């Protein structure tokens, strides 16, 4: 099969600035035909791919002239002038000249912001969840970018380094920042053998962490 | 307009099979190729296969020859997929989609909703549905914020919601994680401190699969 390599993975982009997408396939798609079929996707999250432009420059009905490509035999560039918050989600070529129709791998563009800090949140296993028998310590980092962070638990003042279940949400479309939650899942009788619960947050913002943290003999 | 429907979330077990539909409407379901396209959660896009519903001819990619088989119904304008001896490799949201870019006048490109599928052995499982209230003391910013944990339940998707949907802004719901083979979940939501708690903040928790639905109100303390 013919194989479609797309650059950069991810595409951090000011908000009316302008971004390039590269893809460069395994063999010229120039079809005998004389037609070169080589398309561009957009799937925004959730949501079914959606054709932004198809053999190589033309627009499909309902696209804006802001996005065009451009390419020939095995180079080709998706370029979108005046980038925003809309654009947000995952872009890929496609190649059909040839047979199966190929993918590539995709490119994620991220919307660029103003460096910011998460705000933290730590909450205790709840009565329901104890009377069960199990404890959950749930730690929100919210409204920060970039994406990147690094999350700490420590109990009695020891890092804990199993039973830590992350997620992350996806960038804000009207905020471009991210959020996540960290979940420290303990048994009942593990969770009441400690007192202090710590959740550390290590991000660019700054150099010292930001701490979170709740002692059991005191709530 | 061009629509392709296609049938909702199926769950499946090792080694079955299972079949899915998308219906066509706006266009000759007869005059284009239906495709077949596969999605892994993490991944790209892969084509297994197309059918020409006017004479019903298929086409597949060898690595799928054996695992689906395409099938379609002029008659109700329906096309069907049908996956056997499924595997963990199997789980993905599958699409079908309507391509053609050579007729002058109207380029043809529209894909389905897309339907997932899940092969598991997990039990159908209402989930746990656990408040979170802010830590004692936690009350001196501008904002507070509080949280909803779903643990233990099966197959997805689950349907939080705060205060029955008046409340949407200042939410995250993260995507659902495996723990054990039971997806647990968690959604925060922030507020004006002076709102809550005076003014209830509820948690609502719908679980089609198990035909559940609970409300938690997040108590203070």
């Amino acid at each position: 099969d013919i194989v479609m390599t797309q650059t950069p993975l991810s595409l951090p982009v000011s908000l009316g600035d302008k971004a390039s997408i590269s893809c460069r396939s395994s063999q010229a798609l120039v079809h005998s035909n004389g037609n070169t079929y080589l398309h561009w996707y957009l799937q925004k999250p959730g949501q079914s791919p959606k054709l932004l432009i198809y053999k190589v420059s033309n627009r499909f009905s309902g696209v804006p002239d802001r996005f065009s490509g451009s390419g020939s035999g095995t180079d080709f560039t998706l370029k979108i002038s005046r980038v925003e918050a809309e654009d947000l989600g995952v872009f890929f070529c496609s190649q059909s000249t040839h047979v199966p129709r190929t993918f590539g791998g995709g490119t994620k563009l991220e919307i660029k912001r103003a460096d910011a800090a998460p705000t933290v949140s730590i909450f205790p296993p709840s009565s329901e969840q104890l009377t069960s028998g199990g404890a959950s310590v749930v730690c929100f980092l919210n409204n920060f970018y970039p994406k990147d962070i690094n999350v700490k638990w420590k109990i009695d003042g020891s890092e804990r380094q199993n039973g830590v279940l992350n997620s992350w949400t996806d960038q804000d479309s009207k905020d471009s920042t991210y959020s996540m939650s960290s979940t420290l899942t303990l048994t009942k009788d593990e969770y009441e053998r400690h007192n202090s619960y710590t959740c550390e947050a290590t991000h660019k913002t700054s150099t010292s962490p930001i701490v979170k943290s709740f002692n059991r003999n005191e709530c | 307009e061009v629509n392709l429907q296609q049938s909702g979330t199926v769950l499946a077990r090792p080694g079955a099979s299972v079949r899915m539909s998308c219906k066509a409407s706006g266009y000759s379901f007869t005059s284009y190729w239906l495709h077949w396209i596969k999605q892994r959660p993490g991944q790209g896009l892969e084509w297994i296969g197309g059918i020409y519903p006017g004479n019903r001819d298929t086409r597949y990619t060898q690595r799928f020859k054996d695992k689906a088989k395409l099938t379609a119904v002029t008659s109700a304008n329906t096309a069907y997929m049908e996956l056997s001896s499924l595997t963990n490799e199997d789980s993905a949201v599958y699409y079908c989609s309507i391509i053609y870019f050579d007729y002058a006048d109207f380029i043809m490109d529209y894909w389905g909703q897309g339907t997932t599928v899940t092969v598991s052995s997990a039990k159908t499982t209402a989930p746990s549905v656990y408040p979170l209230a802010p830590v004692c003391g936690d009350t001196t910013g501008s904002s507070v914020t509080l949280g909803c944990l779903v643990k233990g339940y099966f197959p997805e998707p689950v349907t939080l919601t705060w205060n029955s949907g008046s409340l949407s802004s200042g939410v995250h719901t993260f995507p659902a994680v495996l723990q054990s083979d039971l997806y647990t979940l968690s959604s925060s939501v922030t507020v004006t401190s002076s709102t809550w708690p005076s003014q209830s903040i509820t948690c609502n928790v719908a679980h089609p699969a198990s035909s559940t639905k609970v409300d938690k109100k997040i108590e203070p303390r």
